């Protein structure tokens, strides 16, 4: 939230006048806020538009915020925890499951009006089941890539 | 001693700037200043500088000039506006450190003898980042001398504090990647590091090429660490790797299967919701 | 399920649709023999006192449950052939009375060939029952199902056992009901829709 | 010396060599110089060069207390001779994989079934892992493999591996910077 | 002298090789382990030994040439698997 202004002189509207002769469109583009507006603006002072300078070579070298050493993309999470974070959210999605088909069974004997309320104090199976498949899959993927390319490229 | 630097972005677009400003005033191909900054633990952060003149003539190794009291009194009234931060290192932007750099650091030494090299390239052209981080050592061997005087190396990497990583933010508006996820695990890292990898192994090369002939000034030390780095290759061909590598896919791939089918079922509900949903709602319009 | 459900041996009055008490204890003790395992047996059905009174009573049930505990396994034979006779006459007992056996028998096989790692067939027909090609055929065809594993050599008349790893078993179960569940799964993807 | 080996005796060890005025007494010196190292004579030499220097000097009167009392003399002995054969097993089991019964019994001194009989107090409570076979001869310590290990151990290898192949590059760098920069 | 695999070797050809008896070469070996100069481990009843790294030496412009070679012919392998993944992996981020 930027903004820029200047002021003018009383002397235009005692003349009947106003500020700012104008020839294009370009400059109504843009409303400002009530709450600028409650406060002096335009019986005032007036705003002028922004933009911002740029130049290609410091874009080419600021996006390199958050890249990372080439290193960190070939390492293998050891694999005595991978296991333990598998099976224990496989514990959770056991839970789970078994509290589905319930949710399912009541899918129409009542109203769908109050459906919405139904969902709004108490968590869903359904919505709350599949993040766990996608965190899994995402996972095991990627452990089991690392573990071939690092086989073939070291000797 | 210290064990890693944390750079902020306001830094670098402050030398990006400084840089091109002198290249209206002269030929010069280097540029030089201060960093300012803080501790916590083993731990240095790095967030504002200023520039100092400089000036150096190629006629020899030994005929430069660097100003005092331009930064004697310059860090005065940063000092007079802003308390928290104090002198804590220098900064240039030469393509690879030269030869006078450890006499130059042996003159402001004398402001803080914790002082740090940082040298950020100005003109990428490659994925690694644009920053290094160098403490001199003594270092004792056999002859020579009792000591030499060296140059070693310390870890950097980029950071970011809370609003100007709003500003930055803001301005890169013309490139993201699609999406955040596997594509983005892997293609925002393996092959990034595999070329990373490849590109050391070519300066490898290209200097073991050097010492066969050229000038080959040879120093066992590289000899010995690279007999170590030779003699760490594991032997992947052994049975007894191989029924271990099979024993743990063989389990994994179990996952992905069981996941697979719980997200096919849902996506069936689903499907079936949809179509009772059309053919009692359909009828409607007669 | 049934030997579960069927732990209520204090609390199971008169009731009108098992006239004997006796009956009640007789069929949880013949569901109990195939469920539950050696130290659940000797630790349940043979500790509490209030079955135990009413099996004093029932001589026959008795030594066919001490018969197979104590491992007197000439015995046991002759008792399970009653029992089996018995309950091919019975009520909800007869449309499978058959596969109750074929289990006891093999059960019996698997609590004595454990023990030991070599033991020649020839003292099987003087400790469990005469006729060596008869337990030799038993054998091959309860081999040929995937159960009881061992294996028999016939040039010298031994038996040697092996011990496969607990890993082998829970997977071909594993891809079996994944095969039924994702046959079933197809059919319902192509009922609907057209 | 007849304290049983534990982390608090091993840097206490560790503090009290080392003294000055220590040196002294050379004879001494000589025991915890030999007892701080790797595998040490079993158990004639030991004896043959200190078993007879408890009695010169003008501070034998420890080495007395080791020696007058014929319950503490014993007790003592006993404890030593306790302590040297422990010694011998831990750094064996320490460097060595797989070995015969009668090999390590003559390196003790001393009958087979002694030898089984001292280890086996050793091994039930946990603090030599062992599994002799009494059919054979032979015993091992090598505990069974776990497939967790096998690759862990791999990848530890490979991030060494990368680190050094890092660290190498600088250093070439630095190199070049001071012989063809001009 | 042996090559990188193949490097377990026997007591009797140490025995040789130091002229020594037999039953020295296991103190020996204990004695070389503990100075730090080799590691590795020993098998009595099998009477071999696996030593697994050996201190650097000085080796001169004749041994680097292999070092140059073995270098080249295991960065080809690098190269070949970038070009192959950057393409079988072509759509899911081009």
């Amino acid at each position: 939230v930027i903004d820029a202004f200047r002021l003018i002189n009383a002397n235009m509207m005692v003349l009947g006048h106003e500020p700012r002769q104008t020839t294009s469109n370009l400059g109504h583009l843009n409303k400002p806020s009530i709450q600028a507006l409650i406060h002096g603006l335009n019986r005032h002072y007036y705003s002028i538009t922004i933009n911002y300078r740029k130049n290609e070579l410091e874009q080419k070298m600021l996006l390199n915020l958050h890249k990372k050493s080439w290193m960190e993309g070939l390492t293998l999470q050891d694999y005595s925890e991978h296991c333990k974070h598998n099976e224990s959210v496989v514990k959770e999605m056991l839970e789970l499951a078994k509290n589905y088909n319930k949710a399912v069974e009541e899918e129409d004997k009542m109203t769908p009006e109050q459906l919405a309320i139904k969902n709004v104090g108490k968590q869903d199976p359904k919505r709350h089941l599949e993040e766990h498949v996608d965190v899994l899959m995402t996972s095991n993927i990627v452990q089991c890539l690392a573990a071939m390319l690092d086989t073939v490229v070291f000797k | 001693a210290v064990q890693k630097v944390v750079v902020h972005p306001l830094v670098l677009l402050s030398v990006v700037d400084h840089f091109n400003r002198i290249g209206k005033v002269g030929n010069q191909k280097r540029v030089v200043g201060v960093l300012l900054g803080s501790w916590q633990k083993k731990v240095l952060d790095v967030s504002n500088s200023f520039a100092v003149p400089f000036d150096e003539d190629d006629k020899d190794d030994s005929v430069w000039f660097l100003d005092h009291d331009y930064l004697e009194n310059m860090y005065g009234m940063f000092k007079k506006v802003n308390a928290r931060e104090r002198i804590v290192g220098w900064y240039h932007t030469g393509p690879k450190l030269h030869k006078n750099d450890i006499a130059i650091n042996e003159l402001m030494k004398r402001y803080c003898p914790n002082s740090v090299l940082v040298i950020i390239d100005v003109k990428p052209k490659d994925l690694g980042l644009p920053t290094e981080a160098y403490i001199s050592v003594e270092e004792v061997h056999d002859d020579g001398t009792p000591t030499s005087k060296t140059f070693e190396h310390v870890t950097s990497e980029i950071g970011a504090e809370e609003a100007e990583e709003v500003g930055v933010e803001h301005l890169l508006r013309d490139i993201k990647d699609t999406t955040v996820g596997t594509l983005s695990q892997r293609i925002t890292n393996q092959v990034h590091g595999l070329k990373g990898l490849n590109s050391k192994l070519l300066d490898i090369r290209s200097y073991l090429e050097k010492v066969a002939t050229g000038k080959l000034p040879i120093n066992h030390q590289i000899i010995y660490q690279l007999q170590d780095v030779f003699n760490l290759l594991p032997d992947v061909s052994l049975q007894e790797f191989v029924k271990a590598f099979y024993l743990k896919t063989n389990d994994q791939m179990v996952v992905v299967y069981l996941a697979s089918l719980i997200r096919s079922v849902v996506a069936l509900h689903n499907l079936i919701n949809n179509k009772i949903a059309n053919r009692d709602a359909e009828k409607k319009e007669g | 399920q049934a030997a579960e459900l069927f732990l209520d041996t204090v609390s199971t009055f008169t009731s009108y649709e098992l006239m004997d008490y006796k009956t009640f204890v007789t069929y949880t003790v013949y569901v109990s023999m195939i469920a539950l395992e050696r130290p659940d047996l000797r630790e349940k059905v043979i500790k509490g006192a209030e079955i135990l009174e009413v099996l004093h009573s029932l001589p026959a049930v008795r030594q066919y449950l001490f018969s197979l505990y104590e491992c007197r396994y000439s015995v046991f034979f002759q008792s399970l052939a009653v029992v089996e006779q018995e309950m091919k006459k019975d009520w909800l007992f007869a449309p499978h009375y058959r596969y109750y056996v074929r289990e006891m028998r093999i059960h019996a096989y698997s609590q004595l060939l454990e023990s030991y790692r070599s033991l020649t067939l020839g003292y099987m027909a003087e400790a469990f029952g005469v006729g060596v090609e008869f337990i030799d055929q038993e054998l091959s065809r309860f081999i040929a199902a995937g159960r009881l594993h061992c294996k028999i050599d016939k040039v010298n008349e031994i038996v040697e056992t092996n011990r496969p790893d607990s890993k082998n078993w829970q997977y071909q179960e594993t891809i079996k009901k994944g095969d039924l569940l994702l046959n079933r799964v197809q059919k319902l993807s192509r009922v609907i829709n057209m | 010396i007849l304290a049983p080996f534990d982390n608090e005796q091993s840097d206490l060890v560790h503090r009290i060599s080392g003294d000055k005025k220590l040196e002294e007494i050379p004879k001494y010196k000589d025991l915890l110089k030999l007892f701080t190292t790797m595998e040490l004579m079993r158990w004639s030499t030991l004896v043959e060069d200190y078993g007879m220097e408890l009695r010169k000097g003008s501070l034998e009167s420890p080495a007395t207390d080791v020696f007058g009392s014929t319950e503490e003399g014993e007790k003592r002995w006993k404890d030593l001779k306790n302590r040297v054969v422990e010694h011998n097993i831990r750094i064996m089991a320490k460097y060595y994989t797989r070995i015969t019964m009668k090999r390590m019994a003559q390196l003790l001194d001393l009958s087979v079934d002694e030898s089984e009989a001292f280890l086996s107090n050793l091994v039930v409570n946990k603090t030599i892992f062992a599994k002799v076979d009494r059919l054979a001869g032979i015993i091992n310590f090598q505990r069974p493999k776990d497939p967790n290990n096998l690759l862990n151990d791999w990848s530890q290898k490979l991030n060494s591996l990368m680190s050094l192949v890092n660290k190498t590059t600088h250093l070439i760098a630095k190199e070049e910077m001071i012989h063809n920069l001009q | 002298t042996r090559p990188a695999n193949h490097r377990q070797l026997t007591f009797e050809e140490i025995a040789k090789s130091a002229k020594i008896t037999v039953n020295e070469v296991e103190l020996l070996v204990m004695k070389a382990l503990s100075v730090g100069l080799v590691k590795g481990s020993i098998d009595e009843v099998d009477k071999r030994v696996h030593m697994t790294w050996v201190q650097p030496r000085v080796l001169d412009l004749q041994q680097i040439k292999g070092m140059k070679d073995r270098l080249e012919f295991w960065c080809t392998d690098v190269k070949s698997m970038e070009m192959l993944v950057e393409h079988q992996a072509h759509d899911i981020l081009t």
